[PDB]
């Protein structure tokens, strides 16, 4: 919910930064999808496989 | 039978197209051996009037003058006969009779003109035709039977009306190799590979959503095709087809020479 | 998708007979942070005026909200061994609230060790009292799934954290994913159709 | 100033695939350190001379320059 | 199948071109063993959770030993997975160091207490990649794709 | 001012300033002899000294020291380190900054494929 | 200053122009002029005379002319269509000396741009196409139906570092790779679904 | 991946 790069350090007490080369979509987009195209078959499954 | 050369077609379509619809005008140069075999090499752009041009443009200081001129530099032999420019509609030609006809044996019955057409062809398929002195002699040529392609043009009546005293022939066409011959990277992430596949499988998102709903649908009570292909709120799945394929064919092939 | 729908609903069916609340804002409260994430609509949970009041008469699940965020985790696990006990009522069981204590246990661990460079033994020991073994054995167990990104660095026993991102995250998942779905069709596109 | 510029400079033919050196520079200039290193290559780098950044932490100059310069019959 | 009854290679492309043809079969005998018994292979090699235990309820075939063996290595200690071998004993398929494989991949963090303790070029450690590391598994549905054409080839 | 300023060049803080301060200051903004403001903006001209040379190593370097830079804009550590978050809080550098020797570093360590982009751009006798 | 265009007109016209001198003997550097607009990015749309080339066969110091035959043909196409100036003009492949340079020159009279170099480009032929494609039979279009400046190249060559640079090269790779995975996955759900439109069809034409 | 990068 704040800057998502802070993780702290007790001994010598620093704290690093930068953590992610943050979220470009592509994945997200992709693995999503492919999620979807299972619905459409299996509304084929439907016509195809609960017609024959 | 009447042959061409073909830059002539390529000066004809320029001169036709340039000049659209105000029927521009000309007269080619070529050689006689027997009936009807032209063969045309080069098309000769006489002048245009203000919008309506006429046997006036038979001068005599601009086609007998540039006639000697590239008589000298250029082709050397003796004219055809004319042409015309039918813009729009195809080949017919009735007030162009009374301005051509009787112009041919003023020079020879050697002597043909041709109507062409740069508006309706857009194709590489240009109508092209020359034609006859019928206009009287109602009284050979096996041809395998009457020539073929003249038992379909475009049947109007007014057009074979017109062919009453027209009677085309054919267009032959000539060329070589050489002129054959002749007339035949990167943007990686710039914001390009990104953002067009970033666009793309969004659409594959939500229009695979729309496909979902097009198999759930037409699964049941459907007929008719399907009310005849939806051609209301076109259109479901084929996008998908396309959208996988202008990718296929850019996110591999550039980048595959990128390697 | 049953968080955020109990959550934004309210919920009123014909004097509530299928919601038989004093079980929905419940349901709500111990379904969220499986799903709902930690940072986003938690404070929309905690500062969100419409369930505390009606958690105010159910202290248990109440103390149960308030001991993540808070960091009081020595009463967290005994407000999950709670949930554990009335894990019996509800008919949509078993790999439920066996899933279901192992992502309470896995997000209360992974909400811990984030914030830190490197987690020493005595304050992960200090997150109830177990000790060593229990976080060892488990956490061990948790890495050995690889769902955090700690490992037990008994070298020194401080336990270290950077954090590979999620860029990983989709090719690991999209490796399973995209068999399944292909298998799928692998068990259509035969002459079976 | 001048002809160490450039000279001390173009003596910097080193195919090396990406020329890195400090270390030759730093004996071949008699001359105190970074002061050789730097400002030789500040005002190298501010007109174009040598394009490239440099490090001296790692004491490492990276270089990419350009200078079409040499006739080079036996190159 | 049949050539499914060593190497470890391809038991599960031939699990795939095996597990095809039973609709209803039998009872004992063909229709049995060779999920079950390819799916022990296929753990043989070293795939565990997640294909395994919802998968069960299609077949249920007297699921016993096998299912208990795959959890014995899905813990991975030789305490109990003792008890699986010898107090059975009878589970047959006779023809150890693959769920000593398991709990070794994690290490204690990796060296282990200076190369010593029991539990019982891309500087990341494997986690992705954009070159050769998941360019490999990438090719893979791609092949799958263009093995799948086979579908326009029949009608 | 101009083959000095505007040629990305080094500077010095006072060194110019008390070597023109027989003719920059007096000679035949910056008023005073006793008038306000006169003085702040002539500090601004002590600005000029400190933004124009952290654009010089901005625009040329990667991490130089804490204390080379420290030393090259004679100031200590601290006000250096002031300038500097002034002179990046304003969103002109990109400064990787840091307390030990990690120092401004000019870089991008998440790998976009910006580099793989610039990589792709830069890709008589006879008579 | 931008490029040149093309428009075959001029090419079919100085090939034939080359049918006609290649009597016997006289392969030679036939210049003419051309005549259309000029302005950013054009052709000089339309050929000219030549003058033919002859100076002795190979001693290429003596010219041709008229200038007042220059506004015969150009004078005389402004009364069939006024568009034009002549920039361009031509001569054989593939040779080239002083001569040229000479005429581009002493005859120029007002020719800026005019290479038949950085203007480099061998165009579209926009709106007379037709008269192309019609030209373009057998074999088809594909087969339709299918020191100083050499010390500055190898400036920009040599890259196997691979840390950086192959570490980025792989990622990319690996991302785009995955795209066409995805893809190459829905277009094959679609291509079963005109399977079982197929089966179902026939299976019902039974 | 030259050689190894059936489509058409």
């Amino acid at each position: 919910d704040k800057k998502f790069h802070g993780i702290l350090d007790q001994g010598e007490g620093v704290l690093i930064i930068f953590d992610e080369p943050p979220v470009d979509k592509t994945y997200e987009a992709a693995l999503e999808t492919i999620q979807n195209m299972s619905k459409v078959v299996d509304s084929l499954y439907n016509k195809a496989k609960k017609l024959t | 039978q009447v042959y061409i050369s073909s830059l002539a077609l390529l000066k004809m379509l320029k001169h036709g197209r340039a000049g659209v619809p105000m029927e521009v005008m000309g007269l080619m140069l070529g050689e006689f051996v027997d009936d009807y075999t032209v063969r045309v090499i080069d098309v000769f752009a006489m002048p245009q009037s203000g919008t309506g041009v006429s046997v006036e443009a038979v001068d005599p200081v601009f086609q007998a003058k540039m006639l000697d001129m590239l008589k000298q530099t250029g082709r050397p032999e003796m004219v055809v006969g004319w042409y015309h420019s039918h813009p729009g509609f195809g080949c017919w030609l009735s007030g162009v009779d009374i301005n051509t006809q009787q112009s041919f044996e003023a020079l020879s019955e050697r002597a043909v003109a041709v109507v062409v057409d740069p508006i309706q062809s857009v194709k590489g398929k240009v109508v092209i035709d020359a034609f006859r002195l019928i206009n009287a002699n109602m009284m050979p040529r096996q041809t395998t039977s009457n020539l073929g392609h003249l038992n379909k043009p475009s049947i109007q009546a007014l057009i074979h009306g017109l062919n009453r005293h027209y009677y085309s022939i054919t267009i032959n066409y000539r060329k070589n190799e050489l002129e054959q011959k002749m007339l035949l990277l990167t943007l990686q992430d710039y914001s390009e590979h990104c953002k067009h596949n970033e666009s793309v499988v969004k659409e594959m998102l939500e229009l695979a959503k729309n496909y979902n709903k097009a198999v759930e649908e037409e699964d049941k009570m459907t007929p008719e095709q399907l009310a005849i292909k939806n051609v209301g709120k076109q259109d479901p799945k084929r996008h998908l087809e396309e959208h996988v394929d202008v990718l296929m064919t850019s996110n591999i092939v550039q980048c595959l020479a990128a390697m | 998708q049953a968080a955020e729908l109990f959550l934004d609903t309210v919920s009123t069916f014909t004097s509530y007979e299928l919601m038989d609340y004093k079980t929905f804002v419940t349901y709500t409260v111990y379904v969220s942070m499986i799903a709902l994430e930690r940072p986003d609509l938690r404070e929309k949970v905690i500062k969100g005026a419409e369930i505390l009041e009606v958690l105010h008469s159910l202290p248990a699940v109440r103390q149960y909200l308030f001991s993540l965020y808070e960091c009081r985790y020595s009463v967290f696990f005994q407000s999950l061994a709670v949930v554990e006990q009335e894990m019996k009522k509800d008919w949509l069981f078993a790999p439920h609230y066996r899933y279901y204590v192992r992502e309470m246990r896995i997000h209360a661990y992974s909400q811990l060790l984030e914030s830190y460079r490197s987690l020493t033994l005595g304050y992960m020991a200090e997150a109830f009292g177990v000790g060593v073994e229990f976080i060892d054995q488990e956490l061990s167990r948790f890495i050995a799934a690889g769902r955090l990104h700690c490992k037990i660095d008994k070298v020194n026993e401080i336990v270290e954290t950077n954090r590979p991102d999620s860029k990983n995250w989709q090719y690991q998942e999209t490796i399973k994913k995209g068999d399944l779905l292909l298998n799928r069709v692998q068990k259509l596109s035969r002459v079976i159709n | 100033r001048k002809i160490q510029l450039l000279c001390m400079e173009m003596t910097f033919t080193r195919p090396a695939n990406h020329r890195q050196l400090t270390f030759e520079e730093i004996a071949k200039s008699a001359k105190i350190t970074v002061n050789e290193v730097e400002l030789l290559v500040m005002k190298a780098l501010s007109v174009g001379l040598v394009k490239g950044s440099i490090d001296e932490v790692d004491k490492r100059v990276h270089m990419t320059w350009v200078q079409p310069r040499v006739l080079d019959l036996q190159q | 199948y049949y050539t499914g009854r060593l190497e470890y290679s391809e038991a599960r492309r031939t699990m795939t071109n095996a597990l095809r043809k039973a609709p209803q079969h039998t009872a004992v005998g063909f229709k049995q063993t060779v999920h079950k018994l390819l799916i022990v292979v296929e753990l043989l090699l070293g795939e565990i959770p997640d294909r395994l235990q919802f998968r069960q309820p299609s077949l249920k075939r007297s699921l016993m030993p096998y299912f208990l063996l795959t959890q014995a290595v899905r813990t991975g200690n030789l305490a109990k997975f003792n008890q699986v071998l010898d107090q059975f004993g009878e589970k047959f398929q006779a023809d150890i160091i693959r769920l000593r494989h398991n709990v070794i991949k994690t290490g204690v963090r990796m060296i282990s207490l200076s190369y010593s303790r029991i539990s019982l070029s891309k500087e990341m450690i494997d986690i992705y990649s954009t070159r050769e590391p998941q360019l490999a598994f990438h090719q893979r549905i791609s092949f799958c794709l263009d093995i799948h054409n086979m579908s326009v080839k029949a009608m | 001012l101009l083959k000095l300023f505007t040629t990305m060049e080094l500077m010095r803080w006072s060194t110019l300033v008390e070597d023109y301060g027989m003719e920059l200051r007096k000679g035949s903004t910056d008023v005073f002899g006793s008038t306000e403001e006169g003085e702040k903006r002539w500090k601004d001209l002590k600005n000029r000294v400190v933004e124009h040379n952290i654009r010089i190593m901005a625009k040329y370097y990667t991490r130089i020291t804490m204390k080379r830079m420290a030393q090259l804009l004679d100031l200590s550590v601290d006000e250096s380190e002031a300038f500097l978050s002034n002179l990046v809080v304003n969103k002109t550098i990109f400064a990787k900054v840091d307390r030990l020797a990690g120092i401004i570093n000019f870089q991008r360590p998440k790998d976009p494929n910006n580099l793989l982009n610039d990589w792709s751009q830069k890709l008589h006798n006879l008579q | 200053v931008q490029k040149v265009v093309v428009h075959p007109l001029v090419l079919l016209s100085v090939v034939d122009h080359f049918n006609r001198i290649g009597k016997v003997g006289n392969q030679k550097r036939v210049v003419g002029v051309l005549l259309g607009s000029w302005q950013k990015k054009v052709l000089d749309v339309s050929n000219s005379f030549a003058v033919p080339f002859d100076e002795d066969d190979k001693d290429d110091s003596v010219w041709f002319l008229d200038h007042d035959y220059l506004e015969n043909m150009y004078g005389m196409f402004k009364k069939v269509n006024a568009r034009e100036r002549i920039v361009g003009w031509y001569h054989t492949g593939p040779k080239l000396h002083k001569n040229d340079i000479a005429i581009n020159e002493l005859m120029k009279r007002y020719c800026p741009n005019s290479v038949l170099h950085v203007t480099s480009e061998i165009g579209a032929e926009e709106a007379e196409e037709v008269g192309v494609e019609h030209l373009l039979r057998d074999i088809k279009d594909t087969t339709v139906g299918t020191i100083y400046q050499l010390q500055d190249v190898f400036n920009l060559l040599p890259d196997v570092s691979l840390q950086e640079f192959v570490k980025a090269f792989y990622l990319k790779t690996n991302d785009q790779m995955v795209v066409v995975y995805l893809a190459s996955l829905i277009r094959s759900v679609v291509a079963l679904h005109n399977l079982i439109n197929n089966k179902i069809a026939n299976r019902d034409a039974e | 991946q030259v050689i190894e990068y059936m489509i058409v």
